[PDB]
């Protein structure tokens, strides 16, 4: 099975600067044309919602500030403006084999 | 060495009508049947691989049918390019025996 | 009186890929091989070393049921002796094979209008495979450029490339869910019967 | 690359039991057989048995049928042979070996544990 | 728009079966899978498995072949999940995701409310 | 395209031996069982056997195992049949024909050669 | 119970020599005999798997032959790397019974 662990699990950021949440994979979950890791967002008391599909291509209906990238095993997320709307947990994912495992997820608390 | 038969070696129908060829097999074959068409002086061509599935490149007037031991072919409305023989074939056990055959003539 | 499941490896819902093929060893059976025949859906049913009318009247020691999804064209590399990408880098059958390569057609199942990037196959390897050998090393491949640092530049590729499975591809680029039954005919206590 | 690393040498008293180990890592352990072999010093190998770790099935021989029992661990990717009711008979080198296609020999070989029995 | 609705919350006695509904509304039913996701009070999300309505089967995670099953009703556009043989640790909130066309899912687009499930006496 | 050509018509006396070629070009020659079949004039077809081209392992019919023997050459992409000890009863048209490129069942014949009218 | 009957227990020559090693089967084992190689520290590795020359990752000196019930491995030219006890094997019935072993040592 493929396990994912996200570090830093405790991320506190001020309103001006960017964030950087990581997803480290076990196997090289990557091919020559796709990267098989996705990103999510979960507010407390809310169902999750998609941010990215296939680790770079951006989902329709987002504020166009969440855009991550990564090659091979290490993948990162970038949120350059941060607001009060971005106070939630952000899970990772992979779609390599048939157990799809969501990651742990880090809480982004504004300063 | 399974034997396979046909109804008549000559089945003569008129133009545009219907023809129903009959092929009875000796032993039990599940669906593994073929058909052919040999216009005289040339090589045969596979028409209906399997008992019902038509191959790519044949007109859709042809329609295989039947199961068990007796299978039938049926042409919807005959033209003048289908006045050849029609060999029934099994492919179950190794001596993949062909049928008798029925040359056609318009009447 | 227990009939061993071909309802778990044949009409399964999702087949694994070519670089990682499944295998379910089937043992202690009354094996009804008659549901395999009575279908026109099974496109190719080639049995090597054993006549297909005598499957119901034979007893073996082990039955290996391998499973994967390849293109239409490649359903003729799963055979003793052939070469090509599927049969040297992904899944090689031995020369003295005693099995029954079965493969139907499923384009209603394994294809999307934009593409199906789940099934993958291998592209390059240093040595071609030994019989029944499986490797799932997805490392960023050493093809040359002898200092390799992972970042996938010139002369270093990923060893997997996905399939493009759309309904509008013809027949040569459609998924054909192969199942390779492999009988182990070794002089032993006979396990699977008729 | 694939290697089969085996345990170290052991000591056993007559009446006790040893449980050897051969950690298979480098290929798919749960797909192919794992065959234990026995070499008395100065003589050829003798096939003790084999184990298919996918379902946990055993192929014992007739002589080693009840003293030797085979179990394997799917998660840890290693195989165990449990010699019970020992004697001065079983002072021999025990090997582990396995391959993908059994009609084409046994490809990968272990190192071998030297088992001594005295007091 | 495309949206999914589940049943209400429910408390569970140990050793019982609960049928979790998921009523979908807004798209053609037989072109999209319905996966189920379990999340246990702030722990990590885990994938149970999804149905394939054009094929008529399901693909469970191997740690959930024992206690989960997926049945759908193609006429009234509802997908069900029944949990049997449950311990007390299998008390969570259960989500009803939406995937892609069959054996092609990689992301989960639209989600439901989620029925929180509690096990006690 | 997928083209199969053979030799021309033959003419030998009773009690002789012939061989006719069958040169395949347009596909991977090592990947189809090249069959054979005999068709007398005004009657149905009758089998001879098949040869698997990468190995050379031949299978023959029951009534034809004495006369016809097949061989193959992977370099020239030719499949030969060697007919021995003929009569006037063995005067027919001989085809070489592979199976369908996407069908795969062991006995259908989806593209046929021309035919050498042997006398 | 096929029992392999390896003929010799010790065979000696010098460098540059061509040395064959024989192994005789009990019944008709029908070309499923291997050949192994054991350097004295304890490492064992396969040399040829099928009888008919198919070798696995070794130098091309080792090439055995034979059919029926009599088989023999041979080395074209040997060196100081080629010192071992060489087992034969049978693969058609249980139990897999190995040969005795011909110890090599430089004369
Ligand atoms: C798989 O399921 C279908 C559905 O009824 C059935 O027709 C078919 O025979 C099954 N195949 C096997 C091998 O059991």
């Amino acid at each position: 099975d493929i396990v994912l662990t996200q570090s830093p699990a405790s991320l506190a950021v001020s309103l001006g600067q960017r964030a950087a949440i990581s997803c480290r994979a076990s196997q090289s979950v990557s091919t020559s044309s796709h990267n098989y890791v996705h990103w999510y967002q979960q507010r407390p008391g809310q169902p999750p919602k998609l941010l990215i599909k296939y680790a770079s291509n951006l989902e329709c209906g987002v504020p166009a500030r969440f855009s991550g990238s990564g090659s091979g095993t290490d993948f990162t997320l970038n949120i350059h403006p941060v607001e009060e709307e971005d106070s939630a947990a952000y899970y990772c994912q992979h779609s390599w084999e048939i157990p799809y495992t969501f990651g742990g997820g880090t809480k982004l608390e504004i300063k | 060495d399974i034997q396979m038969t046909q109804s008549s070696s000559y089945l003569s129908v008129s133009l545009g009508g219907r023809v129903t060829i009959t092929c009875k097999a000796s032993d039990h074959i599940n669906n593994w049947l073929a058909w052919y068409q040999q216009k005289p002086g040339n090589a045969p061509r596979l028409l209906i691989s399997g008992v019902t599935n038509l191959e790519t490149g044949v007109p859709s007037r042809f329609s295989g049918s039947g199961s068990g031991k007796n299978f039938t072919l049926s042409i919807a409305s005959l033209q003048t390019e289908d006045v050849a023989t029609y060999y029934c074939q099994q492919y179950w056990s190794f001596p993949w025996t062909f049928g008798g055959g029925t040359k056609l003539e318009i009447r | 009186t227990n009939l061993c499941p071909f309802g778990e490896v044949f009409n399964a819902t999702r087949f694994a890929s070519v670089y990682a093929w499944n295998r379910k060893r089937i043992s202690n059976c009354v094996a009804d091989y008659s549901v395999l025949y009575n279908s026109a859906s099974f496109s190719t049913f080639k049995c090597y070393g054993v006549s297909p009318t005598k499957l119901n009247d034979l007893c073996f020691t082990n039955v290996y049921a391998d499973s994967f999804v390849i293109r239409g064209d490649e359903v003729r590399q799963i055979a003793p002796g052939q070469t090509g990408k599927i049969a040297d880098y992904n899944y090689k059958l031995p020369d003295d094979f005693t099995g029954c390569v079965i493969a139907w057609n499923s384009n209603n199942l394994d294809s999307k209008v934009g593409g199906n990037y789940n099934y993958r196959y291998r592209l390059f390897r240093k040595s071609n495979l030994k019989p029944f050998e499986r490797d799932i090393s997805t490392e960023i491949y050493q093809a040359g450029s002898k200092p390799c640092n992972g970042v996938e530049g010139f002369n270093c590729y990923f060893p997997l490339q996905s399939y493009g499975f759309q309904p509008t591809n013809g027949v040569g680029y459609q998924p054909y869910r192969v199942v390779v039954l492999s009988f182990e005919l070794l002089h032993a206590p006979a396990t699977v019967c008729g | 690359q694939v290697q089969l690393q085996q345990s170290g040498a052991e000591l056993a008293r007559p009446g006790a039991s040893v449980k050897l180990s051969c950690k298979a890592s480098g290929y798919t352990f749960t797909f192919y057989w794992m065959q234990w072999l026995k070499q008395r010093p100065g003589q050829g190998l003798e096939w003790i048995g084999a184990i298919y770790p996918g379902d946990g099935d055993t192929r014992y021989t007739q002589r080693f049928k009840d003293k030797a029992t085979l179990t394997a661990d799917k998660s840890s990717s290693t195989a165990y042979i449990q010699l019970s009711s020992l004697a001065s008979e079983d002072s021999a080198v025990y090997y582990c070996a396995g391959g993908e296609y059994d009609n084409y020999g046994f490809d990968y070989w272990g190192q071998g544990t030297t088992l001594t029995v005295s007091s | 728009e495309v949206q999914l609705q589940q049943s209400g919350p429910e408390l569970v006695k140990p050793g019982a079966s609960v049928k979790i509904s998921c009523k979908t509304s807004g798209y053609t039913f037989t072109e999209y899978t319905l996966h189920w996701v379990k999340q246990s009070h702030g722990k990590s999300l885990e994938w149970i498995g999804g149905f394939d309505p054009n094929f008529g089967g399901a693909t469970y995670n191997l740690k959930f072949e024992d206690k989960a099953t997926l049945t759908v009703d193609k006429s009234s556009n509802t997908a069900y999940m029944e949990l049997r043989s449950l311990t007390s640790e299998d008390s969570a909130v259960f989500y009803c995701a939406r995937g892609d066309y069959g054996t092609s899912y990689a992301y989960f687009d639209f989600w439901g409310q989620g029925t929180t499930l509690t096990v006690s006496s | 395209e997928i083209q199969l050509q053979q030799s021309g018509p033959e003419l030998v006396a009773p009690g002789a031996s012939v061989k006719v070629s069958c040169k395949a070009s347009g596909y991977a020659f090592t990947s189809y069982n090249m069959y054979w079949v005999r068709q007398s004039h005004g009657k149905s077809l009758e089998w001879i056997g098949y040869i698997v081209p990468y190995n050379g392992g031949t299978t023959y019919n029951q009534e034809f195992k004495g006369k016809a023997t097949l061989t193959v050459d992977k370099s020239s992409n030719t499949a030969y049949i060697h007919l021995n000890s003929l009569t006037s009863e063995d005067s027919a048209v001989y085809y070489c024909a592979k199976e369908g490129t996407y069908y795969g069942y062991d006995g259908v014949l989806a593209d046929w050669g021309q035919g050498t009218l042997v006398t | 119970d096929i029992q392999m009957t390896q003929t010799t227990s010790s065979l000696s020559a010098s460098l540059g020599d061509r040395v064959t090693i024989s192994c005789r089967a009990s019944q008709d084992i029908s070309n499923y005999l291997n050949w192994y190689q054991q350097k004295p520290d304890g490492t064992v590795k396969l040399l040829i798997y099928y009888t008919s020359r198919l070798h696995s990752g070794v130098p091309s000196r080792f090439s055995g032959s034979g059919s029926g019930t009599d088989y023999s491995l041979t080395i074209s030219n040997l060196e100081q790397e080629d010192i071992a006890t060489y087992f034969c094997q049978q693969g058609t019935t249980l139990p897999y019974t190995f040969g005795g072993g011909t110890k090599l040592e430089i004369k």
